[PDB]
RNA sequence: AAAUUGAAGAGUUUGAUCAUGGCUCAGAUUGAACGCUGGCGGCAGGCCUAACACAUGCAAGUCGAACGGUAACAGGAAGAAGCUUGCUUCUUUGCUGACGAGUGGCGGACGGGUGAGUAAUGUCUGGGAAACUGCCUGAUGGAGGGGGAUAACUACUGGAAACGGUAGCUAAUACCGCAUAACGUCGCAAGACCAAAGAGGGGGACCUUCGGGCCUCUUGCCAUCGGAUGUGCCCAGAUGGGAUUAGCUAGUAGGUGGGGUAACGGCUCACCUAGGCGACGAUCCCUAGCUGGUCUGAGAGGAUGACCAGCCACACUGGAACUGAGACACGGUCCAGACUCCUACGGGAGGCAGCAGUGGGGAAUAUUGCACAAUGGGCGCAAGCCUGAUGCAGCCAUGCCGCGUGUAUGAAGAAGGCCUUCGGGUUGUAAAGUACUUUCAGCGGGGAGGAAGGGAGUAAAGUUAAUACCUUUGCUCAUUGACGUUACCCGCAGAAGAAGCACCGGCUAACUCCGUGCCAGCAGCCGCGGUAAUACGGAGGGUGCAAGCGUUAAUCGGAAUUACUGGGCGUAAAGCGCACGCAGGCGGUUUGUUAAGUCAGAUGUGAAAUCCCCGGGCUCAACCUGGGAACUGCAUCUGAUACUGGCAA
């Protein structure tokens, strides 16, 4: 690094990637959850994880972390694979 | 009036797929000769309704698969 | 560049007058025309037809002045021009401001007309011009300077001029030390003695 | 943001600009998309030092494409006849 | 109207001739190199080899109109000032102009360089769908109320350094909830859910806790639908050589169902089919960036892709990922390896195939120059800052173009040299002499243009309660050029400071003499030289070019000597030893129909630049530039049906 701008940068990038897979480790946690009860056979628990998983899923869409063709299709498929119960 | 291909068909042992020869009079650019280079496609087959040596009709449409690209439309001259 | 040799070798050379010299005396009277500069003069040379299209060009070339480089360039142009590619030379030869200046009266020899206008003494529509192949165009007019209008060689010049013929395609005024550029030169307004067929084959070798 | 400017074209010391619309990301002298008008600044007279296309300038003013200060000072000075 | 107008051969096989056939040459070019010489100017060009290794200086920074803060500086309200009674001290004081460092927004993925790799994941042409898109712009709306902490800072402390660690406080357009939910996401629907950030300028009092409330203007933020631009993906054709590379492929071809990317897709996974490519050249080997274009060639063609432009790959080597709208990132971050550097020996730093420059390689390619004054780019409301992009300067005859190194007279045909038959001739109007001119170079002086804008004001309109602030329109004022001692123009004196190279037997234009003797030697081919050499060396003379002239390397032409245009196989080389025959190539005659090839028109595209035509401007030209033609092509549509082909009789 001989660009001051790069030094800055460089820890720009390693707080703002901390951040970001807090968050990104966070939602695919429910993501994972959604997709242990959609297996076990219940209806209802992978339904309540669903509604748990959503709004966190659409808030880092609208952050910008992930994308809302992502979140769109993660939804989709969920939704899917439940209403085959 | 939309743009397609009629060729003939040489396999169907793909599952619900075939491949189409499509022909054409293409004239040489040295010699001013007309010869016939041939092309090979994939095409999609859904129900399976071509067969060996018949007459189809493709269309282009989004890749199905890694070499699929066409889609049939019709088959015509269903020789045996 | 510009051929600071002698005159009279190159006139005795293509065997016939190339006029680069004033004219108050003939050639006979100056040198022996008749007989090729060197220990092997005093016979005709025989040449063949390369030679003699060398002749005819180099012939061409010393009257006018050019050198290869710059008269390559001439018969590209002409060549490119529609028509007649020997005529169209001829003509574009003849539009040169030193032969200009030379057929009007204002420079005794081609080669005094190139001196003046390299030490700017004609200026064209009112504008000085310091190259000695810039292309006249039609009804243009070529004037001496004030500067320079004072010169016994300008006024021996037209002097002579008198004595020669006069261009049709051209007009001067010998008070004002003016002329004008009517229209292009034809073939027919031209010497006879100059068979520039011989310079299009040779070219095109 | 996609930009009308003047590529710089000519020999040294006799400058010839043509008024062209282009992304800002390229380059001066490389990559446009449509030539609309020149301009020479040390043109004589008798002699058109600007031919801009009103028209044309107007369709992508229009779409998004913004004016330099010296592509503004022409369109003004065209404008002023 | 014009856009083209275009074709040379010669020498050598043989006692001699014809034919076939091989070799060489005259020609045009280069990013060229070497020898000799060397005046100037203008526009262009300048590591083709070691993608070899780099010392040194720059190349990406900006914003206080985002927020804490004043480490420097100047301007201070106040007071501690030596007192001179105003001031040349100096604590304190961020209040002001501005700002080191830091948080944060943006920029770093553009601009610039190289062509190692890639013969196809690349390039060109023409079609598309299954996608994204900051800054730009149009429309519809929103923009509410909260919080916990981190830097900078303080104290301590580790380490040679680089670089950190611990305890504590504070700010926002940094961060997170949270409030609402639409033409947004999910789904058949019902219904569920996701957003924000504020900042600056000026003002009348209704208010003020005296900071600001409140009003207006500008700017900024969030969601959606769009537009333009840019980016990603797919198909068809074209884009090198080798068959002494004939068999390749098991995630391989496809299908079903999950996962995954902004998006389709074996992109990936689990299972099921045994398929897929290939003689129209799969696979493998070697070489090579591609195109617009360039050279040659009249033309089809051949060679090639330097400088200008577009596309792709790369940044010491081999891989990796994050932030980010956009990199798997030249001057961003990890890790491994080689090469250097610092070291207190525990440990750390670096990547010129950027602009100059160093060493080495080679035949060889330049100055650690000035400037942001223009056009751009980044930041900023703007002023303004940076910019080795760029504009310019320096070197090189490397290429193109232009000018000059004087013009006229001047026979006693001066002198001298050379030749000679000894009469003479050549050098030779050439020199000298005589009158004149002074371009270029030098001296002096004058002097455009590249400059449009910006700032300070003023008047009007818009603007709002508002003659306030702000935008626009005009006008005035002092200005902003590295080039630059500019281009350019006018006087000074004086021909003064300025011509060389190659060749002279034929091809090919240009001959005599002297030394030599198959010795020395020339050479592109025929060849020359063995005592009169126009062929070796020198002199005189002459020829061709010209600040260039010769030599060498490469391409094309001539080479109709790979012949599609444009050749041959009885005897020069060329008919398989002969038959059958698959694929393939071609195919008798009539009608009807289809209209694929073919034929006509139209549309889109075929970038710009380059070639050409008509013009224009640098004192002409080179050079630049306006318009047009052209880019022979491709895709679609409208038709024609004579021929080939598809179908039927
Ligand atoms: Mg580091
Ligand atoms: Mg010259
Ligand atoms: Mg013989
Ligand atoms: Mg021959
Ligand atoms: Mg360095
Ligand atoms: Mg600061
Ligand atoms: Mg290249
Ligand atoms: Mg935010
Ligand atoms: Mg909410
Ligand atoms: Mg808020
Ligand atoms: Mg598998
Ligand atoms: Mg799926
Ligand atoms: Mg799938
Ligand atoms: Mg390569
Ligand atoms: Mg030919
Ligand atoms: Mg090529
Ligand atoms: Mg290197
Ligand atoms: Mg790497
Ligand atoms: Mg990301
Ligand atoms: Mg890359
Ligand atoms: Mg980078
Ligand atoms: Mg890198
Ligand atoms: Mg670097
Ligand atoms: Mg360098
Ligand atoms: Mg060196
Ligand atoms: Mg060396
Ligand atoms: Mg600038
Ligand atoms: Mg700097
Ligand atoms: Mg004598
Ligand atoms: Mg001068
Ligand atoms: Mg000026
Ligand atoms: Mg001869
Ligand atoms: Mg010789
Ligand atoms: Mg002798
Ligand atoms: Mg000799
Ligand atoms: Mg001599
Ligand atoms: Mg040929
Ligand atoms: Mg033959
Ligand atoms: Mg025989
Ligand atoms: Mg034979
Ligand atoms: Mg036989
Ligand atoms: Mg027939
Ligand atoms: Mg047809
Ligand atoms: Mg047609
Ligand atoms: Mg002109
Ligand atoms: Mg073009
Ligand atoms: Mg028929
Ligand atoms: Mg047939």
């Amino acid at each position: 690094a001989n660009i001051k701008s790069a030094k800055k940068r460089a820890i720009q990038s390693e707080k703002a990637r901390k951040h970001n897979a807090s968050r990104r480790s966070m939602m695919r946690t429910f993501i994972k959850k959604v997709y242990a009860a959609i297996e076990a056979g219940d209806k209802a628990a992978a339904q309540k994880a669903f509604n748990e998983m959503q709004p966190i899923v659409d808030r880092q869409a609208a952050k910008g972390l992930i994308h809302k063709n992502k979140a769109a299709r993660h939804k989709a498929n969920l939704t899917a694979q439940i209403n085959k119960l | 009036k939309i743009r397609t291909l009629q060729g003939r068909v040489v396999s169907d042992k793909m599952e619900k797929s075939i491949v189409v020869a499509i022909e054409r009079f293409v004239k040489h650019p040295i010699y001013g000769k007309f010869i016939k280079r041939t092309t090979k496609l994939h095409v999609h087959d859904e129900n399976n309704e071509c067969g060996i040596g018949d007459v189809v009709e493709i269309r282009e449409c989004r890749p199905l698969s890694k070499t699929k690209s066409w889609t049939l439309v019709r088959v015509v001259e269903k020789a045996v | 560049a510009r051929y600071l040799g002698p005159k009279l070798k190159l006139s005795r050379r293509e065997g016939t007058d190339l006029f680069l010299k004033s004219g108050v005396r003939a050639i006979d009277t100056k040198c022996k025309i008749e007989q090729a500069p060197g220990q092997h003069g005093a016979r005709k040379p025989r040449l063949s037809d390369y030679g003699v299209q060398l002749r005819e060009k180099q012939k061409v070339r010393r009257i006018y002045g050019v050198l290869e480089r710059q008269f390559r360039n001439y018969y590209k142009e002409a060549a490119r021009l529609k028509g007649n590619t020997g005529e169209n030379l001829l003509a574009l030869l003849e539009g040169r401001l030193d032969n200009v200046v030379y057929r009007m009266g204002f420079g005794a020899t081609r080669a005094e007309a190139r001196q003046l206008v390299s030490h700017k003494a004609i200026m064209v529509n009112g504008r000085v011009v310091n190259i000695a192949s810039y292309q006249v165009s039609p009804n243009d007019v070529v004037s001496i300077r004030e500067k320079a209008k004072k010169q016994s060689r300008v006024k021996a010049a037209l002097e002579l001029a008198e004595q020669r013929e006069k261009p049709t395609w051209l007009e001067v005024d010998a008070g004002k030390m003016e002329g004008t550029f009517k229209r292009k030169p034809e073939r027919s307004d031209l010497s006879a003695d100059i068979n520039e067929h011989l310079i299009v084959e040779l070219y095109s070798k | 943001m996609v930009t009308i400017r003047l590529a710089r074209h000519g020999a040294k010391k006799r400058p010839f600009y043509q008024v062209v619309v282009a992304d800002s990301r390229n380059a001066r002298n490389g990559r446009f998309i449509e030539r609309v008008g020149f301009f020479n600044p040390i043109a004589s007279e008798k002699e058109e030092g600007t031919r801009l296309d009103l028209d044309r300038i107007a369709h992508w003013v229009g779409q998004g494409a913004t004016i330099s200060d010296r592509v503004a000072a022409l369109i003004k000075e065209v404008n002023k006849a």
